[PDB]
DNA sequence: AAAA
DNA sequence: AAAAA
DNA sequence: AAAA
DNA sequence: AAAAA
DNA sequence: AAAA
DNA sequence: AAAAA
């Protein structure tokens, strides 16, 4: 009954990477 | 080792959720971003809009709207800010505010009130300039608390109340209207060359009164006009406006078979156009809920005035045309009315004959559930024409969420010359 | 059969150690027994001491002023006893003071309690309304329950008092959920 | 306990970050050549504090590869991802009338593509639910930090991508959030404007049904990456089957070089 | 008319033989009637001699750790009566402690019980919600209903207590399903 | 469910401006 | 609203045959 | 020139 | 942009 | 000849 | 004929 | 060469 | 593979 405004906290990522925490992460 | 001056075009994501709640006929911020000189910006907002639940079934509509602005920070600072940009690194931190203890002591500026107790002066600035220049009555006085911590518990909470729905006594005119103009013509002679002079004067004065309040009416009357940095005003950018339905419950045990509950669920969309930020600023996005101005005790004023003359109702273009303002008391148009000087104010000759006014029959006076005025619009005409929304509190069932809530999201991409991630982190 | 996962006054989930002191009763001063704190509160009296006087006497609480509501729900549960007949009757009482009180203001309300007496021992399991806003700027409303008497018999009481305020609910496991 | 989705305050720097690195030049006099050898072991230092910590790393970055069976590590075969949505429904009687009770109920599949197993071993299927991470208590860092400078709000290129990173406490994001040595992390030096945080308002603290992490995350660096499970007990009502349950069918054929039942139980 | 399918206090199937004991109450070592079992239980009394004392008794049970869920519900009924006035109340009780006890331990917590009491007859059909998770690790919970007196009048009382806990539910039958 | 009779409270406005209040104010 | 996971307990047979009691069984 |  | 889409 |  | 149709 |  | 399909 609500999907944009339900699903996720933000938008699609079409950019630079943001977060980098020493390898891969899960 | 490598010194970098320059970066590429990166789209950044500004994507956030919020969760939104107020009264009626409030004005609340509901989201912001700060923005660079060079900025592509674009928002767009998706969402769900609901009310409390109703103590009986859906009777009316409520009206929302939606506003996006932007303010440059040369407009919140001014001269400081231009100094500050000119220092450089080296240059003295701007001035800040005085907030509240409390969490939700800036509520209408859209954020979390912070433990420090202080916080940057754009936002609550900015908030004071929008409500300035578009929501408040032309003739009442500004607002011009210095800090948020100097406003009441309702209006940092909620919002500052704003305007009725224009209606009869909602939208009156201007407490500056003159009903007569004198002369000083001589004792027993007069010169008809100095009255052609007064009716000039005259026609000048009544255009300011109605027309021309603010020195952008009176640069456009000229056929000119006036950039939003000659009035230092902020730039509006996009406005929607909805009405918001929903459905029926009904209720299948022993006491309740028969009666039903109104609950209200809208989806929106608020769309804003591709902007070019031209300074550096702050973006704001607002919202205001309202309802019909419709009243219990409201008659017509013919039947108000009970004894009536040629002039009331024959409707002669000679007569409607030609005469002074009339002024009428709150008596000739509510049941209980008022007659004293604060229940008095001015309206066209004959307004009567170009509107008729609503009717709610006797048996749904003082019934829970249906959003209406009870009674009559209380107070002088600063309170008559604000909204008060503890007179709605009888169509609603108690909850901590007020009057009204929702849920949005507010899709943010701009295209911004800033350095990556990786650019700030590596030293080589 | 099922269960009735339904009541009237849930409890705090601790209460206060039994403890001991005398009061004397009061009209415009009446005293309160322990110092109030937020929301709920239970207790109990191993010995609480009564004079020969007139007036009352009242467990209180602070009502909690966050979730802006006027109208709330408050609720009481209390099995008082003792060896002799001090003829006494129970309300509850609403009464907002600037400060933290030890007595009673001599301006209150009283809301109609229904419970049982049948010689001393009083017991109730009620619940009632009552207004959250301060009539007055800058005050802090107080809620509680008051034994009230026109003329007291000395003697020594016991039992226990809980008081709570529904400002949030409390969940309980279902089995068939 | 697994970690929360990547957000500023769950996806800090790593512990071992540098904002200083020192040289020993000499009392009067500086060798630029020795200055030149100093800025390449930071570099290789930098880069195994973010990127390369795993020794599988360090060969992908000279353009090799290493298989599982180098540093003896678990074989991925597929990874699914969905989200779970549902309906409400309303009470009808008295005092219900007007509320409503929110279930979730969500079909998915898990298809894996066809496997040549090369060895004896295992092969284990495991699952994880987890919320975005919004809290209640939490602010813009421009709006936290209050008194702002040249350097935080100009966004110049040159001081954005030439300064080492930045040390900013938990009170910077939310409310009564600490000052002390286990809440301070790093960050980039304009990370706020590359992002925007949610905005609850204070109508919903405290409001039972909402996930939502109640004020600020709490602990060191190691508990505030760490979700805790305790924290969502709020959201839903009491049961014996947790906070989540699912119902599957695992539908599984091997092509195995085994003799029949028949040839087992009979002697000739 | 229709049938009440649904009510407080779920009875065990089975109940123990009548016996008869004397205790004496205790205020830091309130003696237990019997060896605490597992979830539900009901027993019944001859004769239940008390000497004068000030203090407390109670019938404990022992909570059931599976099922793990914080908030569950104990009920209570009894009616307990005798030949002469004892001067007593009652209320639920909870403690928790590392083995098997025989007494109550000096601290506990209270919850409030809404009963009847005339002279010294005492009959209630109550429920509460309790917390079950220990406070500190490798300790059991226990809860019952305990009796206390400021000051004990030597006599003997007789009757019937039973305990329930809700970690399932029953079914009946019900004709029209 | 209702359309005509529960959104607003009069007819579209096709004539002369009706208020004059000294400026816009939204 | 829920047919594979909920009809059957195990796949459909294509293989050799598994149990063997003395005869047919039902 | 006004339905500014 | 209050006035069914 | 088996997956009898 | 237990193993989605 | 980096959005590693 | 968190960011409507």
């Amino acid at each position: 009954m609500a999907k944009s405004y339900r699903r996720g906290s933000s938008g699609k990522k079409k950019g630079s990477r943001l977060w980098y925490v020493g390898g891969s992460q899960f | 080792s490598n010194v970098q001056t320059s970066a590429q075009r990166d789209r950044i994501d500004l994507s956030h959720l919020g969760f939104l709640s107020g009264q009626i006929g409030r004005l609340k911020t509901v989201s912001f971003s700060p923005v660079i000189a060079g900025d592509s910006f674009e928002l767009d907002a998706v969402g769900a809009l609901r009310l409390s639940p109703l103590r009986r079934g859906l009777a009316i509509d409520s009206n929302v709207d939606y506003f996006t602005f932007y303010i440059p920070y040369r407009h919140v600072y001014g001269q400081t800010w231009i100094d500050f940009m000119k220092d450089g690194v080296n240059a003295t931190p701007l001035p800040t505010v005085t907030t509240g203890i409390d969490m939700d002591q800036t509520a209408y500026l859209g954020t979390v009130n912070p433990t420090s107790g202080i916080m940057p002066k754009f936002l609550h600035q900015s908030y004071l300039n929008i409500y300035n220049n578009y929501f408040k009555a032309p003739w009442m006085p500004d607002r011009t608390e210095a800090n948020p911590s100097n406003l009441n518990d309702a209006d940092s909470r909620y919002g500052f109340r704003c305007c009725h729905l224009k209606t009869i006594w909602s939208a009156p005119l201007p407490p500056q209207t003159e009903i007569a103009r004198e002369m000083t013509t001589g004792s027993t002679t007069i010169d008809i060359m100095g009255l052609q002079s007064a009716y000039a004067k005259l026609h000048t004065d009544q255009e300011r009164d109605y027309f021309m309040q603010r020195y952008r009416d009176v640069i456009s009357s000229f056929g000119g006009k006036t950039s939003y940095d000659a009035d230092n005003r902020p730039l509006l950018l996009m406005r929607s406006n909805f009405w918001a339905s929903g459905y029926d419950v009904d209720g299948t045990d022993q006491t309740s078979l028969g009666q039903f509950s109104g609950r209200v669920q809208q989806t929106f969309k608020h769309a804003v156009p591709r902007f070019f930020v031209p300074e550096h600023g702050v973006i704001m996005t607002l919202a205001l809920v309202r309802f019909p101005p419709t009243c219990t005790e409201e008659h017509h004023y013919l039947i108000g005035k009970g004894s009536l003359t040629y002039t009331d109702l024959a409707g002669d273009p000679t007569l409607v045309g030609n005469l002074p303002p009339r002024e009428i008391a709150m008596e000739n148009l509510f049941r209980s009315g008022g007659t004293g000087t604060d229940q008095k104010f001015k309206v066209a000759e004959s307004i009567w004959y170009r509107y008729h006014p609503s009717y709610v029959d006797s048996a749904y006076h003082l019934l829970e559930g249906f959003p209406f005025l009870q009674g009559r619009p209380a107070g002088n005409m600063t309170e008559r024409v604000l909204i008060d929304h503890t007179k709605y509190d009888s169509c609603f069932q108690s909850t901590q969420l007020g009057q009204w809530n929702a849920q949005a999201k507010f899709n943010v991409s701009v295209y911004r010359s800033i350095p990556t991630v990786r650019d700030s982190i590596m030293t080589s | 059969m099922f269960q009735e996962f339904v009541s009237k006054h849930n409890s705090p989930f601790t209460s206060l150690p039994m403890v001991s002191k005398s009061v004397t009763p009061s009209v415009t001063a009446a005293p309160i027994l322990s110092t109030p704190r937020n929301q709920q509160v239970t207790e109990s009296f191993l010995d609480l001491t009564i004079a020969t006087a007139a007036g009352g006497i009242a467990s209180i609480i602070s009502v909690d002023p966050s979730a802006k509501a006027d109208n709330q729900v408050f609720s009481v549960c209390a099995h008082l006893t003792g060896a002799a007949d001090l003829k006494y009757w129970a309300a509850l009482v609403r009464f907002e003071s600037a400060t933290v009180p030890t007595t009673v203001t001599p301006t209150f309300d009283l809301f109609p309690i229904a419970g049982t007496y049948s010689n001393g021992t009083y017991i109730v399991k009620d619940c009632a309304t009552i207004k959250t806003f301060p009539n007055v700027a800058g005050n802090t409303v107080y809620v509680g329950l008051m034994l009230f008497s026109n003329s007291w018999v000395a003697g020594k009481l016991t039992g226990i008092i809980s008081i709570n305020q529904v400002r949030t609910e409390i969940t309980t496991l279902q089995p068939l959920k």
